């Protein structure tokens, strides 16, 4: 195969406000193989009810996915999305910024 | 709506 | 304008035990309104958009039979492409396969699409004119000869100026509240200090659709691409769309600065400028 490694985006749906429920989502694009882990954490713990978009390309024949769950952000709460795929020598983790 | 025929490669 | 539908296929050998993994998704424009997953319980076409699910059982059954049989094609499609490439059964293998069609501002036919890749790259592709095809490499010129020798381009002309454009047009009716509704991007900028001397400019685009959108930077009315950085275009989740650009400044010049947004759904471009 040709090979591409995961781009990653971790963002709210909405502007995150403290007390307010919002959605987490973790955007993977342009990779190459389908077969990819992507997790999302609260306080560097797995999320169990994350739910993920079906698999589609784009153009150039790379995947992506969005994967995404409720959540509330308080001011203490810290989240990430940790991905692994063929290319990577070990798990990619990205920290949510609220402000990107 | 698919297409309905067949083409294998 | 455009209009589209297109149907995205991507089929993975199992070495290890069992059938390929089949995924078929349907999307008009930006919206995705059909899948399949081998992998289900359903072994059914399911809606993802509401109002596909106004459509009654004799089309859910008629594409349940043709999803299941372009399942097998690609299986099939898999062991052909192993043996062209005089490939090893051990290792997993992808075939993909897009096809559609695009209606014009005048709501006819524009464009036609059928297209495949192995293993991520371009293997063969119906030609604009829908009349010859592109093969990649001496695998896919096989495949080409075949196709050639039994008239598939023009079986498939039929369905692309036909079929593919009829169906489009119920869709776009049917879903229109929708389909046929632009959502203008949502526009504020930010402001954040990186230094005593130095601030962040970051012009926000959300909630937008269809996808497609130009953000820029301009200093005193020129294009700055210098001291930018941007996101791609990301889903948020509800079926919209998220953008942003950024610009570094010197701190107390922000005023200098204007981030331009063009968008199907503004009928004029919008202007923004750290004033507030
Ligand atoms: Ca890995």
């Amino acid at each position: 195969m040709i090979q591409r490694t995961p781009k990653i985006q971790v963002y709210s749906r909405h502007p995150a406000e403290n007390g307010k429920s919002n959605f987490l989502n973790c955007y993977v694009s342009g990779f190459h193989p389908s077969d990819i882990e992507v997790d999302l954490l609260k306080n560097g713990e797995r999320i169990e009810k994350v739910e993920h978009s079906d698999l589609s390309f784009s153009k150039d024949w790379s995947f992506y996915l969005l994967y995404y769950t409720e959540f509330t952000p308080t001011e203490k709460d810290e989240y990430a999305c940790r991905v692994n795929h063929v290319t990577l020598s070990q798990p990619k983790i990205v920290k949510w910024d609220r402000d990107m | 709506y698919l297409q309905p025929r067949t083409f294998l490669l | 304008g455009s209009h589209s539908m297109r149907y995205f296929f991507t089929s993975v050998s199992r070495p290890g035990r069992g059938e390929p993994r089949f995924i078929a998704v349907g999307y008009v424009d930006d919206t995705q309104f059909v899948r399949f997953d081998s992998d289900a319980a359903s072994q059914r076409m399911e809606p993802r958009a509401p109002w596909i699910e106004q459509e009654g059982p004799e089309y859910w059954d008629g594409e349940t039979r043709k999803v299941k049989a372009h399942s097998q094609t690609h299986r099939v499609d898999l062991g052909t492409l192993r043996g062209y490439y005089n490939q090893s059964e051990a290792g997993s293998h992808t075939v993909q396969r897009m096809y559609g069609c695009d209606v014009g501002s005048d709501w006819r036919f524009l464009r036609g699409y059928h297209q495949y890749a192995y293993d991520g790259k371009d293997y063969i592709a119906l030609k604009e004119d829908l009349r010859s095809w592109t093969a990649a490499d001496m695998a896919a010129q096989t495949t080409k000869h075949k196709w050639e020798a039994a008239h598939v381009a023009e079986q498939l002309r039929a369905y692309l100026e036909g079929t593919c454009v009829e169906w489009l047009r119920r869709y776009l009716e049917n879903g229109k509240e929708t389909l046929q509704r632009t959502d203008a991007p949502k526009t504020h900028m930010t402001h954040h200090a990186v230094s005593d001397h130095e601030a962040t400019l970051r012009c926000w685009a959300l909630s937008f659709y269809p996808a497609e959108i130009t953000l820029t930077w301009q200093r005193d009315g020129e294009d700055q691409t210098q001291d930018t950085e941007l996101v791609e275009t990301r889903p948020a989740g509800d079926g919209t769309f998220q953008k942003w650009a950024a610009v570094v400044v010197p701190s107390g010049q922000e005023q200098r600065y204007t981030c331009h947004v063009q968008h199907e759904g503004l009928p004029k471009p919008l202007t923004l400028r750290w004033e507030p």
